[PDB]
């Protein structure tokens, strides 16, 4: 209704007026009076190879030593980062993996793309080999994302223009999350994993309730489809990476942006972007062949993370924040430090 | 999951025998073959092991070109050969699974064992022999080694056993610390270096049995003495 | 013109050091085929490295050998070695292409089990023909007058020499790449840049032979022939060509490639 | 769904209006006061020795 | 150096390094095409003459080549978000029906399609097996309606022959990329040969691609 599409305009210029009555200053402003972090020099300490297809997606384990990588070759491969040893090679049914995801406990790895099924993988099985727990069917699009709440549950992200909350004993969608326009990209679940957010292809990133099951906040500000979006590790702000080359920091609590991470020399997309332990470092993954590390409170680009030959499609942080590994598309999963 | 041992009886010391373990229910072609022998009114011994794949075999030093161990991946088969016998060969030969990745929990699994009978090392030692404990209490199991079992790495390759009269021997805890899958939140196990404490909260009836502590931070792998535990 | 010999020794270092160097900086060079490229640049290296020196010395020096027999020995012997490899290498080449037009599924895209085991061994056939055909000048084979002077002058060597060492190989290459120009035709006949393709086999064929054929020539109907008026700076004019050839090998084999051209305009950036 | 989806977002967009902001003095604030407090543990900020560096030779 | 466990680690890595470089090696001989047609663009025909949710996998065996078909169908969202999955597919084979060139524009959006396809980022080095299909009922509605309802400025006579070679044309253009070429074929309904022109499509890529890395295109 042109009406209610008036009373929408209304709520978002009152909206846009609170925010700006309560912006006195902003994040650039206030920070300028701290010391800024010295440039880092990061080496790649271990490269990771076995690989013969474009990675896509790694996540790390809980125990900051474990993590695992999926490729188009169809392979789910855990490696042991510290000896760079391979502790398991599990050939998956779909070979069109686009997303995978290590479970807290370090019990289930999870993987999905265009088949449409999130397979959810046992390794501590008492056969000894790793074998499909669960297939979880009713996403109707590509699945981008998932993200494990704990060994029962699993949250996933599709690119039908939903998000869904699955319990993995059972094997259906427990709650459905609908209000994106665009096919949602990404995923990150919040410290407390009692609220996720979402970045889609409507150049949004929308706020969501796990417990009560809908929308809290919806955030905008990218001239471009979002691909990737990680939480501020104390729980209440989070940033996004687009194409349009600019990271973006958004805060729950003050419901607005607070920061943009942009450089005249970048024009190429962003695939991924994680934090540091305190967050204080903003690391994103660039198509330009090489990830940029951004200081946080500063948007001044602190180092670069260069070496991988293609695309730097993936990039984690580990829980202790010991070390970055970033995964690109020609066929090498690198750990800088 | 369960692997059946065959072959044994009488065997003359002159002769020759071929102990073959069936295993089903798992995928034996990824899990490294170890065999363990016990003589009667004797703790265990290593014998020989087998790697996946057999790229590696190692042999305890008594038995060293006398058996010859193999697999047989396709039809899920380990045997044994025993070239020469000898009248202290004589035991209860088990085959032990045993899979090697990091977070893996090698000697999980034991089979029945087949009684055969004929007519330098990390010196594991406990001192302990017989120890006789009423059901309710905690229980204190020490055991000891002639050379630290504390790698670099940081872990210690220590390797709690139990078993239970007229039965195979179980993993209780692996690298001194970890607790085996299956086993109750009772057990503790403990130590430094070479000293070590298995350490159980509440005493129960099928906690009754003897208790071994093997290192594996080197072949050949030497089992302890074997506590015993009883009313 | 013993300086132009020293222009040279500074050109081939120049443009095969920089070839060699751009394979092993780039991964996306480190194909099967490129290696017979990377062969070539050692080849060629060796050539500027080991032997020019010393034709550089015998020109300043005006041609006298000052140095032992077995100098002069080792010196002939590893020239051979050299050339020999250098154009049976372009033979490899040749027969590299025409393996990936003829059989292009067993090819695949320059990589595979199949294309490996065959570069590799073809390489390696290459490299010891090289020597096969260089044996004998270091078993004292060459015979020579007064050992003041330092050249290759046995007939019945050096007749068979030049028949196995650059005839043969220039007649398989030519053959080859003829079928090579016959079979794409033919293919794009069946089908109702052909231009590139045709411009590329023309003018490294066309570099092969008006810089190797006119010394192999002069030294066959020297070595043979009731009187012929081979004069000494001829001989020199000869050689030259013969290490001009060299010179110019990596340039037609990799420049003209796309993947090496942005490469070497990467290299060359800084 | 026309006006039944039209009647989804605006009682979303109430909801989503409904709801208590801070300042971005006090927000900025708290994200500084953050990354100040637990910048001591953070192994990529400043270079860890390699004493108690995990990933090395 | 390493303990007992850890040299029995890293022999198992080692054996499933060995089993990925041989499963690797047993994949890469493996030809890729990519089907991407446009509803009732003849999609179901094709497949089945060559041979619930996600894409179909259709892999056939033909001449000492093992070709795998990659039928994207049920992803009804955008392409750019899942088109860069198929960076080394060795040929694109795009289905368009000639008999929709009137009823719906059908063959508008096709050719809106095929230049948004042949002109993506990643569809550089990707040469394209254009089929041309219901060529058979296309024989009788050219000589019913009169091609020039779809496209103007025609300038020609409406007969079989000259109307196929101009449509052939159009599909030809939008392809700015000289590395790039169409391999157009026109079948109708059933032909048991559409396989071999396949075939004969992708052995002619191949050796274009071999002689692209050699370095004479
Ligand atoms: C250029 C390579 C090309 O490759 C070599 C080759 C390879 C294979 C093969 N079968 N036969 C020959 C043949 N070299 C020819 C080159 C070594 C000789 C020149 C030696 N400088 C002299 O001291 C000298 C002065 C002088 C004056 C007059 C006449 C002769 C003279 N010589």
């Amino acid at each position: 209704l042109d009406q209610l599409r008036q009373e929408a305009e209304q709520l978002k210029n009152q909206i846009r007026d609170a925010r700006k009555a309560c912006a006195d200053a902003t994040l650039s402003q206030i920070t300028n009076n701290i010391d800024p972090v010295g440039r880092i020099q990061m080496r790649t300490r271990r490269t990771l190879r076995g690989h013969l297809a474009k990675i896509y997606a790694m996540h790390w384990g809980t125990d900051s030593r474990l993590l695992v990588s999926a490729s188009q070759d169809g392979k789910l491969i855990i490696w042991d980062s510290y000896t760079t040893n391979k502790v398991h090679a599990i050939p998956l049914r779909s070979s069109w993996v686009m997303t995978c995801a290590y479970a807290p406990s370090g019990n289930y790895v999870a993987c999905g793309g265009l088949d449409n099924i999130c397979s959810i993988y046992n390794l501590k099985t008492r056969e000894g080999n790793v074998r499909v727990s669960r297939e979880l069917a009713g996403h109707t699009g590509y699945l981008s994302c998932c993200r494990f709440l704990d060994d029962n549950q699993i949250v996933t992200s599709s690119g039908d223009t939903t998000c869904a909350l699955w319990d993995i004993e059972t094997g259906q969608q427990t709650t459905t999350f609908t209000g994106h326009t665009g096919d949602v990209m990404s995923l990150s679940l919040a410290p407390d994993t009692r609220l996720f957010v979402s970045g889609a292809c409507d150049a949004s990133a929308k706020l969501w309730d796990v417990r009560e099951g809908m929308c809290r906040q919806t955030f905008t500000g990218h001239e471009s489809d979002i691909n990737a979006i990680c939480f501020f590790p104390n729980g209440n702000a989070f940033a996004t990476g687009s194409d349009d080359a600019t990271c973006r920091l958004f805060d729950l609590r003050a419901d607005q942006e607070l920061m943009t991470y942009s450089h005249d020399n970048i024009i190429c997309g962003i695939t991924s972007v994680s934090f540091s332990k305190s967050g204080r470092l903003l690391l994103a993954g660039y198509d330009d062949f090489n990830c940029n590390v951004w200081d946080a409170l500063k948007a001044d680009r602190a180092g670069v993370l260069a070496g991988h030959d293609n695309r730097v499609s993936c990039l984690g942080v580990t829980d202790d924040g010991m070390a970055v590994a970033t995964g690109s598309w020609d066929s090498f999963l690198k750990i800088w430090n | 999951v369960q692997l059946v041992e065959s072959g044994g009886g009488l065997v003359q010391p002159g002769g020759s025998r071929k102990l073959s373990c069936s295993a089903s229910g798992f995928a034996f072609s990824s899990f490294g073959m170890h065999w363990v022998r016990q003589a009667p009114e004797k703790g265990l011994e290593w014998v020989a092991y087998i790697s996946s794949g057999s790229g590696t075999i190692y042999y305890a030093d008594t038995v060293k070109g006398r058996f010859t161990i193999s697999r047989d991946d396709p039809k899920n088969t380990l045997f044994l050969q025993m070239t020469s016998l000898r009248s202290e060969d004589t035991a209860m030969y088990y085959c032990v699974r045993s899979i090697y990745y990091y977070g893996s929990s090698p000697f999980d699994f034991w089979g029945q064992g087949t009684t055969l009978t004929v007519s330098s090392d990390i010196v594991m030692t406990q001192a302990t022999s017989s120890v006789p404990v009423t059901p309710g209490e905690s229980v204190s199991i020490s055991c000891r080694s002639s050379k630290s079992l504390l790698h670099s790495n940081g872990n210690t390759y220590l390797y709690w056993f139990l078993q239970r009269p007229g039965q195979s021997p179980q993993l209780l805890i692996y690298r001194m610390s970890n607790l085996a899958s299956g086993v109750p939140d009772r057990f503790s196990g403990s130590g430094s270096g070479t000293a070590f404490t298995l350490t159980i909260s509440r005493l129960e009836a099928e906690d009754v049995g003897v208790y071994y502590c093997m290192q594996h931070l080197e072949y050949p792998l030497t089992f302890g003495a074997g506590t015993k535990l009883e009313l | 013109y013993a300086l132009s010999y020293c222009a040279l020794i500074l050109a081939i270092v120049f443009g095969n050091g920089l070839v060699c160097m751009a394979v092993l900086k780039e991964r996306a060079l480190q194909t099967t085929t490129n290696y017979l490229v990377v062969s070539l640049a050692v080849a060629d290296l060796l050539v500027a490295t080991l032997v020019m020196p010393w034709v550089v010395y015998l020109e300043v020096t005006g041609g006298v050998w000052n140095f032992s027999r077995i100098c002069c020995d080792v010196f002939v012997t590893l020239d051979v070695m050299m050339c020999t490899a250098s154009i049976w290498n372009l033979c490899a080449i040749s027969i590299d292409r025409y393996t990936a037009v003829v059989m292009p599924v067993h090819y695949q895209h320059g990589t595979g089990q199949s294309s490996c085991r065959r570069v590799a061994l073809m390489i390696t056939a290459v490299w010891v023909l090289a020597f096969a055909v260089s044996c004998p000048l270091l078993f004292g084979f060459n015979t020579t007058g007064d050992p003041t002077v330092c050249s290759i002058s046995n007939p019945d060597f050096v007749i068979y020499s030049s028949v196995v060492s650059f005839y043969l190989p220039f007649g398989v290459t030519v053959l080859v790449y003829a079928r090579i120009y016959v079979v794409l035709k033919q293919r794009r006949r069946k089908r109702i840049r052909e231009k590139k393709a045709t411009q590329m086999v023309a003018i490294v064929l066309g570099a092969f032979i008006v810089c190797w054929l006119p010394f192999f020539l002069t030294h066959v109907l020297n070595t043979h022939c009731q009187t012929c008026h081979v004069s000494p700076e001829l001989y020199s004019a000869t050689t030259w060509l013969g290490y001009v050839n060299s010179a110019l090998n990596p340039v037609i084999y990799t420049t003209f490639n796309i993947e090496f051209r942005k490469a070497f305009l990467k290299i060359l950036s800084c | 769904a026309s006006i039944a989806q039209a009647r989804k977002l605006v009682e979303q967009l109430k909801m989503e209006a409904n709801i208590d902001r801070i300042k971005v003095s006090k927000a900025a604030a708290d994200l500084m006061a953050y990354c100040e407090a637990h910048a001591k543990e953070d192994p990529l900020l400043t270079p860890v020795p390699a004493s108690e560096n995990p990933f090395r030779e | 150096t390493l303990s007992a466990e850890e040299r029995a680690a890293l022999e198992r890595s080692k054996a499933i390094e060995k089993n990925l470089k041989e499963d690797g090696i047993s994949a890469a001989k493996d030809v890729k095409l990519l089907l991407l047609g446009a509803g009732e663009s003849g999609k179901n025909t094709i497949v089945k003459q060559m041979k619930t949710t996600g894409i179909v996998e259709t892999h056939f065996t033909f001449k000492n080549l093992h070709f795998r078909l990659f039928d994207v169908g049920a992803q009804r969202s955008e392409r750019k978000k899942w088109i860069h999955c198929f960076e080394d597919v060795t040929a694109i084979i795009f289905c368009v029906a000639l008999s929709g060139y009137d009823q719906v524009n059908r063959m508008h959006a096709s050719l809106k399609l095929f230049d948004s396809i042949c002109n993506n980022k990643f569809f550089i080095d990707t040469s394209i097996i254009l089929f041309l299909n219901k060529k058979d009922l296309f024989g009788e509605k050219i000589k019913k309606s009169p091609l020039t309802i779809c496209f103007p400025e025609y300038t020609g006579p409406n007969t079989y022959e000259d109307a196929a070679a101009y449509i052939q044309a159009q599909f030809e253009s939008k392809n700015r990329s000289p590395n790039k070429e169409i391999y157009c074929h026109m079948t109708c309904s059933t032909d048991t040969n559409n396989i071999q022109v396949v075939f004969d499509a992708v052995t002619d890529i191949i050796i274009a691609n071999n002689l692209r890395g050699c370095g004479l295109y």
